RNA sequence: AUUAGAGGUCUUGGGGCCGAAACGAUCUCAACCUAUUCUCAAACUUUAAAUGGGUAAGAAGCCCGGCUCGCUGGUGUGGAGCCGGGCGUGGAAUGCGAGUGCCUAGUGGGCCACUUUUGGUAAGCAGAACUGGCGCUGCGGGAUGAACCGAACGCCGGGU
RNA sequence: GCUCUGAAUGUCAAAGUGAAGAAAUUCAAUGAAGCGCGGGUAAACGGCGGGAGUAACUAUGACUCUCUUAAGGUAGCCAA
RNA sequence: GCCAGGUGGGGAGUUUGACUGGGGCGGUACACCUGUCAAACGGUAACGCAGGUGUCCUAAGGCGAGCUCAGGGAGGACAGAAACCUCCCGUGGAGCAGAAGGGCAAAAGCUCGCUUGAUCUUGAUUUUCAGUACGAAUACAGACCGUGAAAGCGGGGCCUCACGAUCCUUCUGACCUUUUGGGUUUUAAGCAGGAGGUGUCAGAAAAGUUACCACAGGGAUAACUGGCUUGUGGCGGCCAAGCGUUCAUAGCGACGUCGCUUUUUGAUCCUUCGAUGUCGGCUCUUCCUAUCAUUGUGAAGCAGAAUUCACCAAGCGUUG
RNA sequence: GUCUACGGCCAUACCACCCUGAACGCGCCCGAUCUCGUCUGAUCUCGGAAGCUAAGCAGGGUCGGGCCUGGUUAGUACUUGGAUGGGAGACCGCCUGGGAAUACCGGGUGCUGUAGGCUU
RNA sequence: CGCGGGGUGGAGCAGCCUGGUAGCUCGUCGGGCUCAUAACCCGAAGGUCGUCGGUUCAAAUCCGGCCCCCGCAACCA
RNA sequence: CACAUGUUCC
RNA sequence: CGCGGGGUGGAGCAGCCUGGUAGCUCGUCGGGCUCAUAACCCGAAGGUCGUCGGUUCAAAUCCGGCCCCCGCAACCA
């Protein structure tokens, strides 16, 4: 089938995306970046987990499908069908190449677009996962599970958060009472003192 | 619905045009090839006559670019014209003439240039262009600038320069654009142009409503009935107009009275109360809400 | 290209701009006298075969057309070359195409 | 390898800056250049006439020769080991005055006017530069306040 | 290029639902729009470095006075070119004698390494950029060694 | 490829004929063989098809349609 | 006998490109252009990547004038998603012959009017560069013109590509020079500018075959080992969704992922072309363990029997 | 104070909406005989002066958008030079110097030359 | 490159010649005939005569240039 | 000038 | 694999080369002739040019992707 994952491990090319010079890309095997109860409001998801990557690497479009689904198998049978919500903060822009051979050498050895590809960087989150924070000990365990499927090493870290929003979870609440946020369907929406007046109106009344 | 343009993309891509161009009153693809002069004549002023008739006015002006702006070296308006005799009727082809011709020699009287160069003191509408004269100072030279007046035949801005290449002004013109140069002909006769310059075009307009009708005779011409110009003192009063220019083209500048200093415009709201207005509203909003509590 | 049959350009031996009746050049007859020809059959005559090149990797499909420009002052009646650029079709002052109009 | 052609990689060199696009500012115009002038080049899309070539803009050259449109400048361009003053005949749109001889003019100023100036007084005023020199002892005062101490935070994981 | 929900309106459409029917209502499902949100670009970019590339740092410079011009012209105007005169604290640091002309051999297979970098799964692979090496070069060290580290060499004594 | 036929003839060389010119020269008419044209010849060199449908269950296709060439491999023979 | 034409591999002479991850086949990286590569001056390679060229244009050239585009919204008989009319929004989302990049809004676009600066002629300069040509281009100067009221603008196409030496031929140019002892006239030869072309694009006039072969050389270069590499082949882990009636792991094990090996094939071209004898079998010795059997043991979905999985282990066997 | 004509810089000047504009001015506006041009005096050209600041324009306003300028982001990212530094690698730390950009949070909202008015 | 002869109704061809005439055949449409496709006979439509210029009272016709096609003949950038 | 064929228990 | 050719009513094929506008044979269907079927006669339906996207006033035709099919090559050791 497909070679080894240790042949497009390290960031070795510049970045090649699936565009109008690269045309004839196969799909990427991963094509559902969300899942669990992702249709929920951000007052019931509270703990956030992270799995952070540490090498400077490449993440197959296959790894990337198969630790999905081995993260949303455990959750399932630990936090039901609709206690969590998955998100895959990475998605596979670089188009790896392949020069199969059927001789010719190396005479004109520019390959074949084969697969996709996602570029990670030290530090950056691969994929979160939001729960009610009863459910800690489920994420650590689901995040745990994922982690062989992908190659080099990666840190499980649990955001201070509240959610997928950038705020700390220390702060939420009140933020809310003073209406600075208002809560937006998944997300929340920051409101800053600098619209025109009238908006600040129809908050207060 | 359908997607707005202006929004925040749109004025953050947005390059304005620039300002006398946004305002509509400067072809900078003409004035490029007007003002500029050559690399090779190094600060030598490149004059350039401007016209510009207005609603009730005519501005004739003479300036040369300069790096801070152009500098006018000198201007005649139509309004100064009551002094030399015109009363009424400011703005049409006979005034313009008038106001070229005095701007003429109201530049050629500050370069003591006035004796030399005279022009056509018998005006006659012909096609006329002054020559220098060697062994004395050049003849001046400047180029017309018409802005963005269509330049068909017979525009008022070539009534001007008539009256500036009659002054005494070198201007490049051809007798093409004048009142007088019949199209499908292709040819030039100075009588009616001469016309036109002693404001017989109009002088027959008041004699057609003579007896076709007087009242509206009288609304077409209010201040013409007011200071007693009939067409029949018309041609005299042009004649005497020009003589009354040639021979004082001087300009006496209003005397400048000092004034109470006062301000009829509003100043410009400071930071503090522009704040505190805020503060006011959101009380006073809640203040209200409340009474409906 | 289509080119008017009328050219009012500068003319040599009037020393001015003058109309000129413009026509195709073509290239005459080769004289049999000319010093390169008599060289030339000078040298090929007797036996040793062809003793000049003769090109055969022809590669241009085209020529530069050469428009004979002609003086029609009753009285100068002179000539001359005037090149353009290449081109495959080539005509004189024909169908002067209009500017927006039904086409079929 | 690659092209030989005359604007060749020059696909922001001679683009406009942003939101700077349209008719040309009128000042760059009338603009006197005397011989002997020192001009920067910076080749301006807007205007294809007259354009330097690609390896001149950003070089500094001289004046020598003035004509209607354009001037003709002397640059110096490095070719392989060797240096050559060549001239150039570049239209005005793609020239400025440097400023970069002006500070020595003014300098001369100075030079010129504290000579004349302090020599009657007789006081030997110090007219060539002299670099940054080592700062000179000072005290400082710690009136009330006492240092604050400075210590490396903890560190905690950020992701 | 691209993920996700929100808030909108029939702006339209998809099965309808009580509507004969009706933008009237009804749950809708979609696209559509408005705010947000996740993720990117060698052949995208508002911004935007470090390193880098020009030029300048005086006597061939400044400052007065006068002539020449067929060039340029409201105007001994503009510019240029000529003469004459006056100014030396030699106008940043550091280093160092420079300039210039003939005749001219060999060479025109290169290779290696730090960093940057293209093709390639990769290579003691193929191809570049910058500098330094090897080649042309011994010596101390790396057991061994074209290239690494130190250091470059007349023949010797002492020291380090 | 080979061969056969020919003023019914398109082309063609030298020479000759005529015309123009001071002459070199130029132009014209004429112009053999050979090609062109038209027959013959494969125990001359050589060549000798494609796609669909169709019979009492299936299978197969005697049959039919169509496209095609100078002919579409006949009698025989074969994993030689 | 001497000329002329046809035929003439019977015979003679000669030729039968280059680049190139060996050569051939295929391509054109052989002359050019755009973006990238390219590491923020410039320069910079590969049979690197995405493309383009051997043209087209009497206007699609040159002025001037007046206009404003793509798209969308709301309307208006036939009329609909789309015919035409009107208003509004519209920074270019259009257009400018073509590839791409740049540039452009009272224009460089669109529509008209008049036109031939796409003309004649010296030098200078830029680009490639040896700082030589050609090509292309930029500033001038002298003319003759076009256009516009005029300033001006224009010697081709908004800019970056669209092209060609000597020799020969041809045409044009002058009250031109020579044509030989002088003169006249044809002729010829000069001088100057165009054109007829060399695409292998700084420019020979050019088909094969050789297993009958030859010579000079080449490890600069292939066919074998050896070396680096390990895609491919082979072998083994990790996670555990599942399989195994039940029960993840007795035995297995998807989606993924980490390695080892050099008994597979490739990739490469370092060594050898003044030669290292190039397939198999036969013979014979030794070594490896990734263990088929045998010794000693652990585990089974091991009752016995048989058979599976694993451990120490290469002592001894592995045939006709 | 402010305007007109011609400008320089070309959003601190733009855009949306709202308010107020003395005097002069700029305009709207009134006409088509002549000049000139349109399918149409709408535009353009021309001749005027009854009316009006409604609009343009000018000024001001908006917890306005944009723009301009700071802070923050952050000595972070990146980076010059250096080591017989770490690490199987990928990469990272240190030494020596240089040093950004969003989000987020402030402030600002045209200056000005020549000539001529008005407020006498 | 030279010589020759061709280009015409949709299709082929005549007429070109010693200039004023554009016909025929097939195909297309109608009538008649036959048992009917055919066959048979008539009628209707179907040509800037390759294009352009000149000449002529009058050319598709004479003359010239151009383009295409065929045959033969030629070949120093 | 051409023009094939046949359902049949009674 | 890399190269080439091809895809047009039910069937087999033109038209593409070089741009406008879809045809041929057969079959199918309907009505007739016949006692009936076939043959024959009259009449009609049927593809939208593999598919997706471009250039163009206009594309079966010119250009690119995709799918399917066929042919050729794939040598020297």
């Amino acid at each position: 089938g497909r070679r080894p994952a240790r042949c497009y491990r390290y960031c070795k090319n510049k970045p090649y995306p699936k565009s109008r010079f690269c045309r004839g890309v196969p799909d990427a095997k991963i094509r559902i970046f969300d899942l669990g109860r992702k249709k929920a409001k951000v007052d019931e998801f509270p703990l956030c987990g992270h799995m952070v990557s540490d090498e400077y690497e490449q993440l197959s479009s296959e790894a990337l499908e198969a630790a999905r689904i081995c993260a949303n198998k455990y959750m399932v049978k630990s936090c039901g069908k609709d206690g969590f919500h998955i998100r895959v903060r990475l998605h596979p822009f670089h188009v790896i190449r392949i020069n199969k051979m059927l001789q010719t050498g190396m005479r004109g050895a520019f390959g074949k677009p084969q697969g996709t590809v996602a570029r990670v960087h030290i530090g950056q989150v691969i994929m979160s996962i939001r729960t009610k924070l009863q459910n800690k000990e489920h994420v650590v365990e689901a995040l745990r599970r994922a982690k062989f499927k992908f190659p080099g090493r990666q840190k499980i870290h649990i955001s201070k958060k509240w959610g997928f929003t950038k705020f700390n979870a220390d702060e939420f609440e009140d933020m809310v009472a003073e209406k600075r946020l208002i809560p937006d369907g998944c997300g929340v929406k920051y409101i800053p003192n600098r619209g025109p007046l009238d908006k600040w109106r129809a908050l207060h009344s | 619905f359908v997607k707005v343009v202006k929004n925040k993309a749109y004025f953050k891509r947005y390059q304005v045009k620039f300002r006398r161009r946004r305002e509509g009153k400067t072809d900078y693809y003409a004035r490029k090839r007007l003002v500029i002069q050559d690399k090779n004549k190094y600060n030598t002023p490149k004059y350039r006559m401007i016209v510009r008739v207005t609603n009730r006015d005519i501005i004739c002006q003479i300036a040369y670019a300069r790096i801070e702006g152009d500098m006018i070296v000198c201007a005649a308006y139509a309004h100064e014209l009551p002094k030399y005799g015109v009363k009424v009727g400011l703005t049409n082809y006979a005034a313009a003439y008038c106001t070229g011709l005095l701007l003429a020699r109201r530049l050629l009287n500050r370069f003591g240039m006035d004796k030399i160069y005279e022009g056509q003191v018998e005006v006659t509408g012909d096609e006329y262009n002054v020559e220098s004269i060697d062994g004395q100072p050049g003849a001046f030279t400047c180029y017309l600038d018409a802005g963005l007046a269509r330049t068909t035949t017979g525009n008022k801005v070539f009534g001007a320069l008539k009256g500036a290449v009659d002054g005494g002004l070198s201007i490049p013109h051809s007798t093409k654009r004048f009142p007088g140069y019949d199209s499908e002909s292709k040819e030039f006769n100075a009588e009616v142009h001469r016309k036109h310059i002693m404001g017989q075009n109009v002088a027959d307009y008041m004699r057609y409503l003579m007896e076709e009708d007087e009242d509206a005779y009288k609304k077409q011409f209010s201040q013409y009935i007011k200071n007693n110009v009939t067409p029949d003192m018309m041609e005299e009063m042009y004649k005497k107009a020009h003589a009354a220019i040639r021979e004082n083209p001087v300009y006496e500048k209003k005397p400048k009275r000092e004034v109470k200093k006062k301000r009829w415009n509003r100043p410009k709201m400071s930071l503090a109360q522009k704040k505190d207005r805020v503060a006011q509203k959101k009380a006073s909003f809640l203040r209200a809400q409340e009474r409906a509590a | 290209v289509n080119v008017p049959k009328t050219r009012r350009t500068f003319c040599k031996k009037c020393g001015k701009h003058q109309p000129h009746k413009v026509t195709q050049y073509k290239k005459g007859k080769d004289s049999l006298y000319a010093q390169g020809k008599r060289r030339y059959d000078r040298k090929q005559s007797g036996y040793g075969g062809q003793t000049k090149p003769i090109f055969r990797k022809k590669a241009k499909t085209t020529k530069k057309i050469v428009l004979r420009l002609e003086c029609v002052e009753p009285n100068c009646r002179s000539k001359r070359m005037l090149a353009i650029k290449r081109c495959k079709h080539f005509e004189l002052g024909g169908d002067k195409k209009r500017k927006g109009q039904v086409i079929q | 390898t690659n092209t030989k052609g005359k604007r060749r990689g020059t696909r922001y060199m001679f683009s406009r800056p942003f939101r700077k696009h349209g008719v040309v500012p009128l000042a760059t115009y009338m603009r006197i250049y005397k011989k002997g002038d020192i001009v920067d080049i910076k080749g301006m899309g807007t205007v294809q006439k007259g354009m330097p070539h690609k390896c001149y803009h950003g070089k500094t050259g001289r004046v020598y020769n003035v004509t209607q449109h354009a001037v003709g400048i002397v640059v110096n361009k490095q070719v392989k080991g060797k240096i050559l003053a060549k001239r150039i005949n570049v239209r005005i749109e793609h020239i400025k005055h440097s400023k970069s001889r002006d500070s020595f003019l003014k300098r001369v100023k100075e030079n010129d006017q504290k000579k004349k100036e302090a020599k009657e007084k007789g006081t030997w005023v110090q007219l060539k530069r002299q670099p940054a020199p080592p700062r000179e002892a000072h005290f400082v005062r710690t009136n009330g306040k006492e240092p604050e101490l400075l210590e490396p935070i903890p560190y905690e994981f950020m992701a």
